[PDB]
């Protein structure tokens, strides 16, 4: 989750956010290159005394000029498309949760077996226990086991949401009459926030995400002592 | 083209035998465009057109686009001055650099 | 783009209290609305 | 017909310095502050 | 001839840099902007139930 | 004999003037509403309460903004003083629907004040998606009033629109070809080209929503057998036009700026710059779901529009290095609107990069709804798009008004608006890369200090345009004509005075082919 | 031809160019393109 | 002695090639100082976190502070 | 004087060194002495004083390149109008937060956030790189 003075992105803790977050530092090595380019040449050839304002050849430098930002762009393309399919594989997953989010709230589904389902309200800022995250703490945090992978269906009752966690890099909408797949897995246990991403009325600010990662017994113990 | 035809263009140009001063400006201001520095007989052939049509102060703004058309390295302006003496005192024209006209 | 001189140029004082006049003319309602948030929520 | 020339091809006059700056301050600031008028509408009625 | 520039702009960078940084080293300090610094090696962690 | 000039109005300066005068006054009410924005901002907390008000004052200065500045001033007021000017045509094609298309946009401008005045308000940002925007969750008149703000407003781009490709193909002395006319008469030709090409898809998405709304069809809900991904298809596919609207233009006065003021004759790769902007007019109509990549579309269709969004990414670098190649070895005159122009370049080069990280769709799944978006269109829109605004405004304020600005106050104004808006936009790229999403008016602690930051660099862009209105007292406060215009001879809407007459181009222009 | 004192000459002076440059043209004798000295001269008669 | 004949044409064009030799090796000197200090120390981070972690005392150490809403 | 609204139409003298030789003299009507030079540029250039000579370049054009290069001093006054206004951006942001901005909220108080700081790394708060990275799990401190 955020600390204070932050630059960059969270730190990574499924795989994909780790591949991502590579990609993003290769994007961003490029668009520094790409951009001192641009001001070291606009401050050379602006303070020149020199000068040269007559007819001039009008081709003869443009085919390099249009090779070369292909290059570098599909540069960018070939691992944007190598980790854009690296989302949507074979998965043979191990749970199966179903997320609604409702008229400012969430709610949590696991009806693998034994249905289970519970619902999801912000802790008040006033009603804090102390040591805790403002506009970021949930009375139900959602419980998952640890490094398998799980299918997530997300969906809402109403109006657009966005079931967003960023530090597992998952951001995926929650449409009425709609049914959407995001594979989770992780590699540590703990709590990780996300929040909602699309709007949703008066109270879009007011809707986080905790999800609890933890062992597999833990989880069974979990899932026996809450049903 | 070039080296040649283009110096040897320009100070048959500029030695026309029926020049006025309009055509003398186009070339005078069609000169300083091109990325050079003008070569001495072309200016040779500009100052003595200049003296031709009987005109004086074009003269030396043609000495000062030669000294500012230089830009940084000053190895230029003094050259081309150590060139063009004979001719600055065979038609009694002066240098900017001694009519002060460069001292700011 | 040259210019002409200025027909009626304008001393260093009335460009002071032009600019003076923009700024409270700017930060007077909007710093009035501003003074006060909480009394148009049912103090 | 209309008049040609400088400063008279706006829709307002602009012989007086004074006038026109009250004018342009008047029109700006109104500008400026019709969203913070309508936010304290918005506050006042719930 | 001595324009407006060639005294004033002195004068004018020795009013602007002096005020500038007297009143945003201000606005930044005195006036209790709670800026949330970053906690590391600042405070001590306490313990919490 | 005011209501004949102004009001009954059938020439294209006079409707130039009112132009810039609204827009002038709707930017103004952006800005407030951008300050409001910052405002709440600024420290942790509701400074206004809900976000529901919030999402009012959010959603109007995205429409305000949009829909009421740029297009307005810059289409409007620099196509009707410079189009029929720069081809040497008497008047434009349609002059009456030229005054019906400006006199149309402030019924638009009331419409939506009004709809920010119904007791529920349109707060659901500028993209007006349903169910949000149903009469379920905003059970009221404000979402039609903004429905109808922005059909009155595509009605007038659209006359707009017909009225300029006519003037501009058929006005033509006969002997120019269309490849002998200036940059902006191109920009002008394409962004009207695009804007009654894109027009109609969403006067026709709101026109579903309005009856989704009001006469209880079911093409948006999914409880009747309606889809909202199907109006997010229609929206962007008008949208994405739009936003090639707002950036084309300013491409156009850029070019003219650059040009002039850096003493060259023409720019370097005319047909460069005429390919690159047919390019970028034909490719900004198959991008449009870069907007709609963490919706749950399929990976062959996400692969395309990212490999589509490189190929829209080239032609624009075609453009900006002809610009910097035009700025080759010239006589650079160091002119506040050149000030503009140089920090246009950059500033909308380091825009279009952020948009190259957005671009990849992993990184837009990680990137979707967050202030990263928001510093990448600001670093387009509100720097790129208001630079060439101002470049082009300081540069043709003598052809308007006739009096020439104070260039100490117009390069200090350009100095406070440069440190203002790179202080406001640029802790944003921070806020989007730790996840701080968009449409929140509180966040958690630790995106604090770079939104107060963000917050106080709002005020001194304020500041900028406060004393920008100084700027233009100070021309009549000053009243000093011109004596004249350099490289006159070049650009044509120069060499009838400043300003030209009422009557310009009666004798028309002499131009031969043989 | 004309019917006024002056008229706007565009000349494209050498072909495949660009930009056509413009100059004003008055009575008298002929005057010329500024860049390539075409004679342009003026006979304001017509109607 | 006397002045030698400087060169008197191709200025710019000789400046401009001297400094876009020196432009490409900015640009990439700096593309390359921001990936050696921020993107290899990050990846090899990365490596040393999860060359030698263990998933089982990390969870006992968090659980034995009581974080977890499952875990007593 | 005022002359006719025809301004526009007739060439003006420019001065610029990307045209060097304008079109139009500088000074356009002459005095019987300028005559007398006038007449006198006819013969030889080698009876030309200096006077004479600094004058009549005055009469053809009015300022020189050396005069015309010269270093002015605007961006002195330009940066310091600039600071001038950020200044008074400054005042402005002090009077809001000292009358439009009320309390902040109480999780920004020192215990709350020593507390929330030690709460932060017991969960390990993204514990590779960023924040419970840098802090020091044997010796309870942070790293040094
Ligand atoms: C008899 C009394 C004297 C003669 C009349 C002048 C004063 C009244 C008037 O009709 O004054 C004339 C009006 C002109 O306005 C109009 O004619 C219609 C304006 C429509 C604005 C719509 C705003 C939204 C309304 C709906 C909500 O002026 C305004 O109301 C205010 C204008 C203030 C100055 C603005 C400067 C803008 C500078 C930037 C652009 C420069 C362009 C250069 C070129
Ligand atoms: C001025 C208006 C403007 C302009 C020009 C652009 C231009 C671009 N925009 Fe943007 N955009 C917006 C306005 C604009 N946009 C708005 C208002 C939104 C918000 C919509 C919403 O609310 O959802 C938005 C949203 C938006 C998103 C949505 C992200 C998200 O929320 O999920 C994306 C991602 O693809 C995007 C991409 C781009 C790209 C790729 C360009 C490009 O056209 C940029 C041009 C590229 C350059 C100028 C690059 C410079 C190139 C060189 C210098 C050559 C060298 C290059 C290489 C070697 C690679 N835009
Ligand atoms: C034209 C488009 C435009 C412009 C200029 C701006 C300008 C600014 N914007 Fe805006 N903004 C948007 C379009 C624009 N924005 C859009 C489309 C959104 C998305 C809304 C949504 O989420 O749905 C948005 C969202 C947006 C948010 C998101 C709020 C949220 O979602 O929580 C914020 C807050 O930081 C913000 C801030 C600002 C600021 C501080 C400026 C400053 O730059 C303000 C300074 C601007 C000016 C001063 C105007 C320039 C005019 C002149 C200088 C005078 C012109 C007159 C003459 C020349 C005569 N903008
Ligand atoms: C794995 C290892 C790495 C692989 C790298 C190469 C992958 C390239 C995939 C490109 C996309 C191919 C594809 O199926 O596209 C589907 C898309 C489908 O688009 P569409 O027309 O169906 O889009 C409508 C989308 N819905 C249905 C949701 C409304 O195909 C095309 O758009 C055209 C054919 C493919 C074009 C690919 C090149 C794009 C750039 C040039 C455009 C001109
Ligand atoms: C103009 C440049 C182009 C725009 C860049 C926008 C993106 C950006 O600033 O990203 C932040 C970038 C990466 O952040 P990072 O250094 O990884 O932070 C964690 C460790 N410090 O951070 C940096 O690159 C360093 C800080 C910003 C430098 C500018
Ligand atoms: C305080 C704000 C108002 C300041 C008024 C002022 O000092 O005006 C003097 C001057 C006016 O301009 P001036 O330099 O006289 O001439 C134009 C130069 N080409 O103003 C300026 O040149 C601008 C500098 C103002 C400094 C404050
Ligand atoms: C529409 C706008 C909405 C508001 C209505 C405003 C109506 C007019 C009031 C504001 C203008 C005004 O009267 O300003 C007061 C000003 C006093 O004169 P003062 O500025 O002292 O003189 C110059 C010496 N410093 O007065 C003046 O400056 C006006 C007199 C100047 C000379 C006028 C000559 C007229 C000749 C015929
Ligand atoms: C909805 C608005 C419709 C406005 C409309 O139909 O205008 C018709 C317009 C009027 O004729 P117009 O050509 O503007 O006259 C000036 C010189 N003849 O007629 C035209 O401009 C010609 C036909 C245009 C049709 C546009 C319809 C929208
Ligand atoms: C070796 C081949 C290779 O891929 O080298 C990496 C890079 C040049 O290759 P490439 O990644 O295409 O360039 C950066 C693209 N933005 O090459 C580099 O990053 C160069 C790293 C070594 C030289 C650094 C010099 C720094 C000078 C200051
Ligand atoms: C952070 C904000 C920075 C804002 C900087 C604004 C600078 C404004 C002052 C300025 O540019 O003054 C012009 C001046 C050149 O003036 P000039 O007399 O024409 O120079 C010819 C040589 N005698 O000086 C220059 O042009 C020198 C370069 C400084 C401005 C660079 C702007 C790039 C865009
Ligand atoms: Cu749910 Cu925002
Ligand atoms: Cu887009
Ligand atoms: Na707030
Ligand atoms: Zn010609």
């Amino acid at each position: 989750m955020a600390y204070p003075f932050q630059l960059g992105l969270q730190d990574a803790t499924s795989p994909i956010m780790e591949e991502l977050m590579n990609f993003h530092d290769h994007t961003l090595m490029i668009v520094f290159l790409i951009s001192s380019l641009v001001l070291y040449i606009i401050s050379l050839m602006l303070t020149t005394k020199l000068t040269h304002t007559s007819t001039m050849d009008a081709q003869e430098v443009e085919t390099i000029w249009t090779i070369l930002p292909a290059v570098i762009l599909i540069m960018i393309a070939l691992p944007s498309l190598r980790i854009l399919y690296m989302m949507d594989e074979i998965n043979n997953p191990v749970l199966t949760v179903k997320t609604m989010g409702h008229q400012w709230y969430w709610s949590y589904e696991y009806t693998d077996y034994e249905d289970l389902c519970f619902d999801s309200y912000m802790i008040p800022t006033n009603d804090l226990k102390p040591g805790e995250l403002r506009l970021l703490e949930v009375d139900n945090r959602v419980v998952l086991p640890m490094e398998l992978p799980i299918r997530m269906l997300i969906s809402s009752e109403d109006v657009l949401h966005s079931w967003a966690v960023p530090s597992l890099g998952l951001k995926t909408d929650a449409i009425p009459g709609r049914l959407n797949q995001a594979t989770v897995t992780s590699n540590r246990p703990g709590l990780f926030y996300g929040q909602c991403s699309e709007i949703c009325g008066s109270n879009h600010s007011f809707m986080p995400i905790v999800l609890e990662m933890v062992p597999l017994k833990y989880f069974e113990n979990w899932s026996a002592s809450m049903i | 083209e070039t080296d040649e035809e283009f110096d040897a263009r320009w100070v048959t140009y500029f030695n026309k035998p029926d020049i006025d001063a309009w055509e003398l400006r186009k070339g005078m201001n069609t000169l300083v465009g091109y990325d050079l520095v003008p070569e001495p007989k072309i200016i040779d052939a500009a100052l003595r057109a200049c003296r031709r049509l009987n005109d004086f102060a074009s003269a030396v703004r043609i000495l000062e686009v030669v000294k500012d058309k230089a830009g940084p390295h000053k190895e230029i302006y003094p050259y081309v001055i150590q060139e063009l003496r004979p001719t600055l005192n065979e038609l009694g024209i002066s240098t900017p650099e001694e009519l002060g006209l460069d001292k700011v | 783009v040259s210019a002409k001189p200025a027909k009626t140029p304008t001393s260093a004082v009335e460009q002071a209290v032009g600019i003076s006049a923009i700024v409270v003319g700017f930060m007077v309602p909007a710093g009035w609305v501003l003074a006060h948030l909480e009394s148009y929520k049912k103090s | 017909h209309y008049e040609e020339g400088p400063g008279k091809n706006l829709p307002f006059s602009v012989e007086n310095k004074w006038r026109l700056l009250a004018m342009m301050t008047v029109y700006f600031g109104s500008g400026f502050a019709a969203p913070f008028f309508i936010v304290r509408h918005q506050l006042l009625k719930k | 001839a001595p324009s407006f520039h060639d005294k004033y702009g002195n004068a004018i960078l020795a009013g602007g840099a002096i005020f500038c940084v007297s009143t945003w080293t201000y606005t930044a300090t005195q006036i209790g902007i709670e800026w949330n610094m970053s906690p590391v090696g600042r405070v001590t962690p306490k313990e919490w139930r | 004999m005011f209501i004949n000039r102004w009001l009954f109005s059938t020439n294209h300066k006079d409707i130039g003037t009112l132009y810039l005068l609204f827009g002038a006054w709707a930017g103004m009410v952006g800005t407030a509403l951008s300050i409001l924005i910052r405002a709440e901002l600024g420290q942790p907390g509701a400074l206004l309460g809900d976000d529901q008000i919030y999402n009012v004052i959010v959603t109007a200065h995205a429409f305000v903004m949009i829909f009421f500045m740029v297009m307005p001033m810059m289409i409007g007021g620099f196509g009707n003083w410079l189009v029929p000017l720069m081809i040497g045509a008497p008047d434009m094609a349609f002059p009456r629907m030229n005054n019906m298309s400006f006199w149309l946009l402030p019924p638009s401008f009331l419409l939506l004040l009004a709809s920010s005045m119904v007791e529920a308000g349109a707060g659901t940002g500028w993209t007006v998606y349903p169910p949000l925007a149903g009469n379920l969750a905003h059970a009221g008149a404000s979402v039609d009033l903004t429905i109808f703000s922005l059909h009155l407003a595509g009605v007038s781009s659209i006359l707009g629109a017909i009225n300029f490709i006519t003037t501009i193909i058929n006005m033509k002395p006969p002997a120019m070809t269309q490849y002998q006319t200036p940059l902006f008469v191109w920009s002008v030709l394409i962004t009207a080209v695009l804007l009654l090409l894109s027009l109609p898809v969403l006067a026709a998405g709101i026109t579903m929503l309005l009856t989704d709304r009001n006469l209880n069809t079911t093409f948006f809900d999914p409880a009747g057998g309606g889809d909202p991904i199907l109006y997010q298809h229609l929206f962007w596919f008008f949208g994405h036009p739009e936003v090639y609207i707002l950036i084309l233009p300013g491409f156009g006065i850029i070019s003219h700026v650059v040009t002039y003021y850096s003493g060259k004759k023409e720019p370097f790769g005319y047909m460069g710059m005429v390919w690159a902007m047919m390019s970028i007019g034909f490719l900004g109509f198959i991008v449009w779901a870069h907007h709609m990549f963490t919706v749950g579309l399929d990976v062959d269709t996400r692969a395309y529009f990212t490999s589509a969004t490189m190929i829209i990414a080239i032609p624009t670098g075609v453009k900006v290095f002809s610009w910097l190649a035009t700025l080759h070895g010239g006589n650079i005159k160091w002119s506040p609107a050149m000030l503009w122009a140089l920090g246009f370049i950059f500033l909308f080069t380091v825009g279009g990069l952020t948009g190259i990280v957005l671009s990849n769709s992993s990184l837009d799944i990680v990137l979707h709804d967050t202030y990263y978006v928001v510093a990448h269109f600001h670093y387009v829109l509100s720097m790129g798009a208001v630079f060439a605004i101002m470049a082009g405004f300081v540069h043709w304020f003598p052809l308007f008004s006739g009096f020439t600005l104070d260039d100490t106050w117009a390069k200090a104004h350009f100095a406070i608006m440069f440190v203002g808006v790179n202080m406001t936009f640029f802790p944003q790229h921070f806020l989007g890369l730790s996840g701080m999403p968009r449409r929140y008016s509180d966040y958690p602690d630790a995106y604090t200090t770079w939104n107060t930051v963000s917050s106080m660099g709002s005020f001194i862009s304020l500041t900028a345009v406060l004393i920008m209105i100084f700027m233009i007292w100070e021309a009549f406060a000053s009243k000093r004509e011109v004596m004249s215009v350099s490289y006159a001879s070049t650009n044509l809407e120069w060499l009838h005075g400043c300003p030209p007459p009422y009557h310009t181009f009666e004798e028309p222009t002499y131009v031969k082919v043989k | 031809p004309s019917i006024s004192n002056k008229r706007i000459v565009g000349c494209i002076c050498e072909e495949d160019n660009c930009t056509v440059i413009w100059f004003w043209l008055h009575k008298g004798e002929s005057q010329r393109c500024p860049n390539c000295g075409t004679h342009y001269k003026l006979v304001p008669h017509q109607m | 002695a006397l002045l030698p004949k400087p060169q008197m044409r191709g200025l710019l064009a000789k400046r401009l090639r001297v400094h876009i030799a020196g432009a490409f090796i900015v640009a990439l000197g700096v593309a390359a100082a921001y990936k050696f200090g921020v993107a290899e120390p990050r990846k090899k981070a990365y490596a040393e976190f999860y060359r030698n972690y263990d998933s089982m005392k990390d969870f006992e150490e968090m659980r034995k502070a009581g974080i977890f809403q499952s875990a007593k | 004087s005022v002359v006719k609204s025809e301004d526009y139409a007739f060439p003006t003298y420019a001065d610029r060194r990307d045209y060097p030789l304008p079109d139009v003299a500088h000074v356009t009507m002459l005095s019987a002495s300028q005559k007398a030079l006038k007449e006198k540029e006819k013969a030889d250039w080698s009876s030309l004083s200096r006077d004479e000579k600094v004058q009549l370049y005055r009469i053809q054009f009015n300022e020189s390149f050396a005069e015309m290069n010269r270093g002015t001093n605007e961006w002195k006054t330009v940066v310091g109008m600039a600071m001038f206004f950020i200044g008074f951006t400054a005042l402005v942001l002090i009077w809001e937060k000292s009358y439009v901005y009320g309390p902040i909220p109480h999780t920004f108080d020192r215990d709350w956030v020593a507390m929330q700081t030690k709460r932060m790394l017991d969960m390990k708060a993204n514990p590779i790189q960023g924040f419970s990275a840098k802090w020091d799990y044997d010796k309870n401190e942070w790293k040094k």
